[PDB]
């Protein structure tokens, strides 16, 4: 429950990322999958037997886990088994409120003894993500 | 469309498939393979009748 | 007449395929006895899904009070095989016509099994 990334145990070797994404979006909600990655032993033509999928919301992850526990995920005569992943594909917070877009960023120091702040350089339209788990 | 011969029909009023002319199946496992590919293993079950000819 | 009787819950399936058209080896862990079992079950004829609970029994004969070599009505997955290897937490290796069974438990739980004996396999999914 710490992170939204889920590792799929067994997937067919003949499939591509697009097919698995379409299957997940058909069984789960529409565009509820953020990152899907299938490791390849070779450079670009020998995928492995497992894959890691990152969901947008924790509720989608819980629903996918419930479906996997009931063996209701059958993709090309293969029963997908879902397990927790060691690390996320992308360090992105689950909560949409934490994600801040198009905010002005400035730096400085308390130049004066009174409540006066000096601005050295101001950056506009920066992206701020608050990762509670990573403490950064 | 997967069936090689006209063994299944689509009913417009009920919006569901129906079995029409079941004697022209020719025992080609095309509809079963299509159902398995679509993700439904036990959608259509067809077996020969041993005591009927 | 029943030597070993217990309730098992399947943990995982080695093929884990609905339409593989192949024998699927099931892994089940016993309850209240902590015994691990390997069994080759034809999923297409006898469907088994992960998380299901089934009872398992082993008897030298299916007759009542003797006549070795009428429990058929009670169960639904009767098999016949022989035990060929008892080497071990002792474990048993019984082959049902080429279908291997590996019952791994405790030395005290399984002790009345002789070498090269014919035994049955009764299984019902509740």
């Amino acid at each position: 429950t710490n992170r939204s990334t889920v590792k799929i145990s067994n997937v067919p070797q003949t499939i591509v990322a697009d097919e698995l994404l379409r299957f997940l979006e058909l069984h789960l909600g529409e565009d509820t999958v953020f990152a899907l990655e299938i490791p390849t032993t070779r450079d670009n033509w020998k995928p492995r037997d497992f894959a890691r999928v990152q969901f947008t919301t924790l509720e989608v992850k819980s629903r996918a886990q419930l479906l996997s526990s009931q063996s209701k995920l059958l993709f090309k005569t293969h029963n997908l088994r879902l397990s927790e992943a060691y690390d996320d594909i992308i360090p992105r917070p689950v909560d949409p409120r934490k994600r801040l877009d198009d905010i002005v960023l400035t730096v400085g120091f308390p130049e004066s003894d009174e409540k006066r702040f000096c601005a050295l350089e101001k950056w506009d339209g920066v992206r701020c993500w608050i990762l509670t788990e990573k403490r950064r | 469309e997967s069936s090689p011969t006209k063994v299944f029909g689509m009913d417009p009023v009920t919006r569901q498939v129906v079995v029409v002319d079941p004697e022209a199946y020719t025992y080609d496992e095309e509809v079963i393979k299509k159902a398995e590919a679509m993700g439904k293993p036990g959608l259509i079950e067809i077996s020969p009748k041993d005591d009927s000819f | 007449i029943i030597m070993f009787e217990d309730i098992f819950v399947v943990d995982k399936l080695d093929p884990d395929g609905k339409k593989f058209d192949k024998v699927t080896r099931v892994e089940a862990r016993s309850h209240n006895l902590e015994m691990f079992m390997h069994l080759d079950v034809n999923t297409e004829v006898y469907p088994l899904a992960v998380g299901d609970k089934f009872t398992l029994a082993m008897a030298p004969t299916l007759n009542l009070d003797g006549t070795p070599d009428t429990l058929a009505d009670k169960y639904e997955y009767i098999m016949h095989g022989k035990l060929y290897k008892i080497s071990e937490k002792a474990e048993l290796y019984v082959s049902f016509g080429g279908l291997l069974m590996l019952l791994q438990g405790d030395p005290a739980h399984i002790s009345h099994f002789e070498l090269d004996q014919r035994l049955f396999l009764l299984m019902r999914k509740l």
